[PDB]
Formats: structure tokens, C-alpha cells, sequence
């Protein structure tokens, strides 16, 4: 999965 | 709400308690107990709530996609019938995360949003707005699928037209909403090319606003600027 | 109980997707409600019990330990007052503790250990029910806490003696309770000669007994020993 | 902490 904050 | 006795104050001193112990339930409840005290959020505490919801929906995210993909793998050609009961559970799994999602929209809703006024506020909020809508996103399968991304674009686009006008392209906060819009354009709207090309924008534009940075906000806009690369390595 | 309408199979298959899922708050509900339709449990359907109810009451006392150190750091001499609300906190999670503890003692006095007849499940049970009296021997503190030390001393006492005469040195299940009664007089009471001879004599005593397994029963039961010998080493 | 099982 890709990287979210 | 069951934090209505507790000071605020008592509120986020435990929330702080409960992140050191990993209790990342009880952090969320008790910021929002704090949330419903009704007075606005400093920057401390904003962080706090976000950082206890994102772990809560984070790990009921993993839980669903465990079992989404059990349930896919189940309805195979060739597969044995196992019954209901893959499906209820996904169904039980995934209600519970639409619940939270819908918590944390609701104290966005009422009332964060609409007092705050501060860019490093509303764009925070608009944020957290597009981050829950897209979870909810993840998950949806019926009517509403389409009114529900474009709750989440909405609130991302409202956020990102603030963030350019108000905030430099360093600033983390704009990084980390660019960051996330970015991921749902790839993962939601089905529109990777605006994914690759908001995430670059965005990289290059704070490149070149680092070197008005202390050694300290380079330190924290340098990490979001990873993550951004890192997605772009992945999409390319 | 809120599992009371739900089949029995379905409890035991969705405790086996909760844990894929590592959901073990669930995992330990659908147990729980596995163990309410009366019927003995299987092998693995007592290991499911087992795993859900450690890794709740797990993550628990890793939670407790950070808050019962945070408390103490409050109370040493130059500390600042904090209000009570560690304390407060550390009271909260400590009763939510117990009450897991309470429950799973339940379970196994209604009605799961008066229908254990085989070494195998009785041994099983009398293990967890000297582990749950350990784990509130951990946090106690009032009128009780000699009772309750004693409570699981008895308990890991009648498993010891059913499993010596019963099974064989290498039963990973005697291991086991050896590995965890040896723990028992290390930390709870104040007695590490007791653990440090127990531990070692279980050991020398399997490594005896290998030469008649299997290949994979070899590898179970060394993986218990290996336990072993990693507290002796952190005792000597 | 020691292991326990
Ligand atoms: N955890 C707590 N007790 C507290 C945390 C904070 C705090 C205050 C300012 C910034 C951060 N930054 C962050 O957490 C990361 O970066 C962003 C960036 C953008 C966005 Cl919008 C969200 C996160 C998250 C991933 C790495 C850092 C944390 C105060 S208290
Ligand atoms: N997790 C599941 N779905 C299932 C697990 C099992 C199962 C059946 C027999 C033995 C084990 N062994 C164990 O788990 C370990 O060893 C012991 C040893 C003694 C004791 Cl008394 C307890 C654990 C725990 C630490 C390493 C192995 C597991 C069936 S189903």
C-alpha cells in the first residue's frame, strides 16, 4: 500500500 | 458522552497516557471527549486526535482487507462453499470502521471545521475530512459510492486551494494533504496520472523552498518529501 | 451472552478468521461464546480459547507496565505533581484487566475444568486457570493478594501433578506449564531458586526423552525447552 | 520479561 500521514 | 464528567484538561493528559501504552481505543475516546467540550483545538491537540483515529481505522483497514480478501478467495470458481460466515464477519468488521469514520466526520462536522479559521487549522480539518470520506470509500460497494468519493475529493480540494494560497510548499501539513489527495487519486479515483503528477508537483515545488528552512522544519519537510518519492517509485 | 444466537461452528470459524485478521478481541468473544454452548472443546478449539485470551490480556499487562511505571516516576521524590490522573488511568486499565481475567476464570469454573477428564484438556485448563490468577496476582495489592498467589499456586500444583503422571517429559503442554509455573515462583513468588531448579530439572528431563519422537513432535517440544533454557539464562 | 506460553 502506499505511503499516507 | 461518557467523558462529559472528565475535565478537558484530564482528557488530554490521558490521551497522552494512552498513546505511550498503545491503547489507541481509549486515545480516541478520550479525545473526544475533549473535541466535545466544545472549545477550539491547539496544534498539540489536533495532532493527538488524528494520530488516535488514524490507528484505530488503521488497523480495523488492515482487519478488512484480511478478510475482503478471504471472502474474494472464497467466491472463486473451485472454491468450497464456507458458508456466511466470511461475509458477516468482513460486514461486521467493516461497520464498525464505517462507524468510526462517521465519529471522526461528525466531530469534523461539529463543530471543528467551521471555527476554524487558521490555515494550519482548516487545512488540518479539510484534511481529516477527505481521509475519513476516502476510508469510507474503501469499503463502499452501493448508492451512495460515488457521492461518497466525491465527499472526499471535495474536502481535499477545498484543503489543497487553501494550503496554496496560505501556506508555504514546505509547510508539512500541505505536504502530508498533497501526500494523502494524491494516494486517492491513485486509489480511489482511478486517476493515477493525476496521482504521479500531483505527487512530483508537489515534491519539486518544496525541493526548491528548503533552503529557507531551519535545520529542523528541513528535517520535517525532508520526511513527507520521502513518502512522496517513495509512492512515486512505487507508481512508476 | 450476546453469541447466544450465533452455531457453534460459526463461532469457531470466525475465531479462526479473527485471528487471521489479528482481531483478538473478537477472537476471545467468539470463544467465549464457543465455550457457552456447554460441549467439551477439541484440541485446537482450546488452543483458540488460549491464544485469544493471552494476546487480550497481553496487550493489557504490557499497558499496565507502562502506566504502573509512569506512576511511579510520579511518585519519586522531586516529581511534579500530576493530579491523579495516572493513577486514575492505570485503576481503569487494571479493572478491565481483571475483568478479562474474571471472565476467563469463569469459563474454566463453568464449566470446563469439572468436564476435563483427559490429561490433555484437564492439564490444559488447570495451566490457564494458574496463569489468570497469575496475571491478577500481577497487579494486586489489597486484603486478597496472598489468596490470590495462592490461588494460582494450586491451580499450576494439580496440573503439575496430573502431568508427571500422565504424560510424557517432552508433552509440550507439561513443558509449557513447567515453563510458565517456573515463572510463577521467579516473579510472583519471590521464590527463583524454586523456578531456576524447575526450569532446569524440565529441561535435562525432556532432552532425556527426545530420542523417542518424531521429527515434527522433536520440533515441538524443543521449542518449549529452547523457552526454558532463555530464562535460565536470564536468571544465572 | 521471561517467556511465558
Ligand atoms: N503524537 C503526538 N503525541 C503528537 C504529534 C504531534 C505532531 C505535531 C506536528 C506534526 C506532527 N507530524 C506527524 O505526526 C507526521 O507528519 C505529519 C505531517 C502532516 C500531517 Cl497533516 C500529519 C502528520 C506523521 C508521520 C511522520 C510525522 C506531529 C504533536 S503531539
Ligand atoms: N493458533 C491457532 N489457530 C492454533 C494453535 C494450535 C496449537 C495446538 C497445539 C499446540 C500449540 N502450541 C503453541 O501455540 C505454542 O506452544 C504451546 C505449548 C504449550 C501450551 Cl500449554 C501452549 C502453547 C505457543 C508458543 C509456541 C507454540 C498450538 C491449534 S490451533
Amino acid at each position: 500500500f502506499p505511503a499516507t500521514v | 458522552g461518557a467523558m462529559g464528567s472528565m475535565e478537558r484538561a484530564s482528557l488530554i493528559q490521558k490521551a497522552k497516557l494512552a498513546e505511550q501504552a498503545e491503547r489507541y481505543e481509549d486515545m480516541a475516546a478520550f479525545m473526544k471527549g475533549a473535541v466535545e467540550k466544545g472549545e477550539e483545538l491547539s496544534c498539540e491537540e489536533r495532532n493527538l486526535l488524528s494520530v488516535a483515529y488514524k490507528n484505530v481505522v488503521g488497523g480495523q483497514r488492515a482487519a478488512w482487507r484480511v478478510l475482503s480478501s478471504i471472502e474474494q478467495k472464497s467466491n472463486e470458481e473451485g472454491s468450497e462453499e464456507k458458508g456466511p460466515e466470511v461475509r458477516e464477519y468482513r460486514e461486521k468488521v467493516e461497520t464498525e470502521l464505517q462507524g468510526v469514520c462517521d465519529t471522526v466526520l461528525g466531530l469534523l462536522d461539529s463543530h471543528l471545521i467551521k471555527e476554524a479559521g487558521d490555515a494550519e487549522s482548516r487545512v488540518f480539518y479539510l484534511k481529516m475530512k477527505g481521509d475519513y470520506y476516502r476510508y469510507l470509500a474503501e469499503v463502499a460497494t452501493g448508492d451512495d459510492k460515488k457521492r461518497i468519493i466525491d465527499s472526499a475529493r471535495s474536502a481535499y480540494q477545498e484543503a489543497m486551494d487553501i494550503s496554496k494560497k496560505e501556506m508555504p510548499p514546505t509547510n508539512p501539513i500541505r505536504l502530508g494533504l498533497a501526500l494523502n489527495f494524491s494516494v486517492f487519486h491513485y486509489e480511489i479515483a482511478n486517476s493515477p496520472e493525476e496521482a504521479i503528477s500531483l505527487a512530483k508537483t508537489t515534491f519539486d515545488e518544496a525541493m526548491a523552498d528548503l533552503h529557507t528552512l531551519s535545520e529542523d522544519s528541513y528535517k520535517d519537510s525532508t520526511l513527507i518529501m520521502q513518502l512522496l518519492r517513495d509512492n512515486l517509485t512505487l507508481w512508476t
